[PDB]
């Protein structure tokens, strides 16, 4: 009679309805994947708007069973993705266009090339790996420079419609904006002291980014003084770098200049490549090797179909798959990776990032199909990062062979190896803050479409310390090229994920009594800091994860501490190099203002 | 390797929603609409009326701890009637003198 039991009524049937589509829409996306077929390409269609039109149906009988009457937490929660109607709020002529534009800024950055001055390539792979080994500063201006005349210009009046779209969701939606429809991800609400506030979050990054700035201004001076002699008139020493010359077209890694910033060259390096091939190893015992790594932490093995249905290869171009590394969840237990593993030292960490998301679907996978998902959108490939972390110490590597047992570790092998973990993440920080910020106040209504690009200069370099070689008008738009705006993906989660992976870093290292810097820890062959990380895996979504992060690392928010920690011993020896140069850069320079 | 085919098997289905539980050694047949509230059905889908029976998603591909396992389930009951099964018995060799 009462309400909880007319909407646990509907869960129950629903669990089991949207989870048999769920896997046959992942399963026609499988064999797109990994064949391109004209059979397939109709099947995901299908297949996809089957799935889709189910969720709206259902999204009716969902919104008339009002969440007041419910007194349980986790039927509340099941009902809070149900509630919302997606795009059906919004109204039919504006629903219609509103995939047309997803579809048409997607289809413009995948068929998007810049032609050779001198000489058509496209952007990925053809730019993307020419701008990753180019050293000459015309090369890399001409491919920076004329992308986005014919993307960012072309894209504008298609980014003006799909803010004003968005908008409207949000407010049928009973949001602030569109900037604050992202932030509901972290939203918490029904538990006494652990409620997060949406707005909440905007302070958090902010706060939490201001202890980053004295870590960030020495390594962006460290970068500076090597790139300094190559062009001393372009380049200040209290100015800004260069925007080409990041290492790829929109700055996001500095992996790529890890090259000409190796403090010491006299010295080895630590590389598994050549290891490997005196070995003789194969894909198929590289996933085994990595799956004896979660059976040393007292996870649980892989089951027999999923290492029997990994593709390890692309079987040449009769049937293509993509190689981009991707974790693919199908239900009811079925595990698919789709990747092409060749041999090489960075295949061997990405092996214990693509099982890390199947490793972690395994712990939850008991709870409902509406309950099957991370607590938050920075959980997903945390999990992943720091099986790799452990995986890319000296100490796995002389576990199992990989490195010889002479090899010499001592403060001038590791600083070389967290100045490069460094460009990675370090680098990551300030440009993810940058730019979701950005996203924030636009949507919101406080920058005009006049200032786009006036505030998106000007405030880059303050964050990242980046200025533009050649002015640019308000045609211009560069989030629009990007991969995951053009696309509609979440941004946020690439800035918190850096502060989850540390935290689960140092606390799983404290529960197996490890001593010593954080970088020389290893979790393998230590059970103790396994059981206390699955209590949280198998949470999910179903519990606040501000709850789900206390009983691991014993804090209710998000803390600099073990990012600070972690980076300490690279943090040293950056002040002493750098007292020579100046520590921070100005905002008023400029290479065309003299 | 014999129920699970390539594209599903809806033959096998089951009772998802019963007004109550099963008595011990009772099969219920009945197809009839279950209601969860008040709302009248009539044998008509809607608010608050569900069909009860749902499909068994059958495939290869499924993981090994959702395969479907075939049960066979033996009831001893000892009433009064006469006894008739028995074990299996055992002859041995024959000797004379």
């Amino acid at each position: 009679s009462t309400i909880e039991e007319q909407a646990k009524t509907f869960l129950d049937k629903f669990n089991h309805e949207a989870e048999d589509l769920f896997y046959q829409s992942s399963l026609a996306s499988w064999n797109y994947n990994t064949n391109i077929t004209e059979e397939n390409v109709q099947n995901m269609n299908n297949a996809g708007d089957k799935w889709s039109a189910f969720l709206k149906e259902q999204s009716t009988l969902a919104q008339m069973y009002p969440l007041q009457e419910i007194q349980n937490l986790t039927v509340k929660l099941q009902l809070q993705a149900l509630q919302q109607n997606g795009s059906s709020v919004l109204s039919e002529d504006k629903s219609k266009r509103l995939n047309t534009i997803l579809n048409t800024m997607s289809t413009i950055y995948s068929t998007g090339k810049v032609c050779n001055p001198d000489n058509c390539l496209l952007l990925e792979p053809g730019l993307n790996e020419i701008m990753a080994n180019s050293l000459d500063y015309n090369e890399r201006l001409w491919a920076w420079e004329s992308w986005r005349s014919e993307v960012g210009k072309q894209l504008r009046p298609l980014y003006e419609e799909y803010v004003v779209l968005k908008n409207e969701m949000a407010r049928a939606n009973h949001y602030e904006d569109y900037g604050d429809y992202w932030r509901g991800d972290y939203e918490v609400n029904g538990v006494d002291g652990y409620d997060y506030s949406r707005g909440q979050l905007i302070e958090d990054v902010e706060h939490t980014f201001e202890e980053i700035k004295p870590l960030y201004e020495h390594l962006h001076a460290y970068v500076r003084a090597k790139l300094m002699n190559a062009y001393p008139s372009y380049i200040s020493p209290i100015g800004c770098l260069p925007a080409h010359l990041l290492g790829d077209m929109w700055g996001r890694f500095w992996t790529n200049l890890y090259s000409l910033t190796v403090p010491f060259g006299q010295k080895p390096n630590i590389d598994v490549t050549d290891a490997m091939v005196d070995q003789a190893w194969d894909a198929q015992r590289i996933f085994k090797e990595a799956e004896k790594f979660f059976v040393s932490v007292g996870l649980p093995n892989m089951t027999q179909g999923f290492w029997e249905n990994s593709m390890l290869t692309d079987p040449g171009n009769v049937q293509k798959a993509v190689c981009h590394p991707t974790a693919w969840d199908l239900g009811k237990g079925d595990f698919r990776i789709l990747m092409c593993t060749k041999v090489t030292m960075d295949d061997f960490l990405t092996a214990h990032h693509e099982m890390g998301h199947i490793q972690y679907d395994m712990a939850y996978a008991a709870q409902p199909f509406l309950l099957r998902n991370g607590a938050n959108e920075g959980f997903h490939e945390a999990v992943g990062e720091i099986m790799s972390l452990s995986a890319a110490t000296p100490k796995h590597l002389k576990s199992i062979g990989l490195l010889s047992p002479d090899f010499q570790e001592d403060n001038e092998t590791e600083i070389n190896f967290l100045l490069k973990q460094a460009l990675t993440i370090v680098g990551t920080l300030p440009f993810t803050y940058m730019l979701e910020k950005w996203r924030w106040m636009v949507f919101k209504g406080e920058i005009p479409k006049d200032q786009w690009m006036k505030k998106w200069w000007e405030m880059k370099r303050e964050i990242v310390g980046v200025v533009e070689p050649v002015p640019h008008d308000e045609t211009y738009c560069d989030p629009a090229s990007l991969f995951h705006v053009s696309n509609d993906y979440s941004f946020i989660r690439y800035y918190t994920r850096t502060l989850y992976q540390f935290q689960f870093q140092e606390a799983l290292c404290q529960a197996a009594k490890h001593e010593g810097p954080l970088h020389k820890c290893d979790i393998s062959n230590s059970t103790e800091a396994g059981q206390k990380l699955f209590n949280m895996l198998r949470l999910g979504k179903s519990e606040p994860w501000t709850l789900a992060l206390e009983n691991v690392v014993g804090a209710k928010n998000m803390n600099v501490r073990p990012l600070l920690n972690y980076f300490e011993p690279l943090f040293t020896w950056l002040k002493d190099q750098n007292k020579n140069s100046f520590v921070g850069w100005s905002t008023d320079w400029s290479p065309y203002a003299d | 390797n014999l129920d699970s085919k390539v594209g599903g098997n809806y033959n096998y289905l089951y009772r998802l929603f019963r007004k109550s539980n099963l008595k011990p050694f009772e099969r219920d047949i009945s197809t009839e609409i279950y209601q969860a509230g008040s709302t009248p059905c009539n044998g008509v889908k809607g608010f608050n009326c569900y069909f009860p029976l749902q499909s068994y998603g059958f495939q290869p591909t499924y993981g090994v701890g959702y395969q479907p396992y075939r049960v066979v389930v033996l009831s001893f009951e000892l009433l009064h009637a006469p006894a008739t099964v028995c074990g299996p018995k055992k002859s041995t060799n024959l000797v004379k003198n």
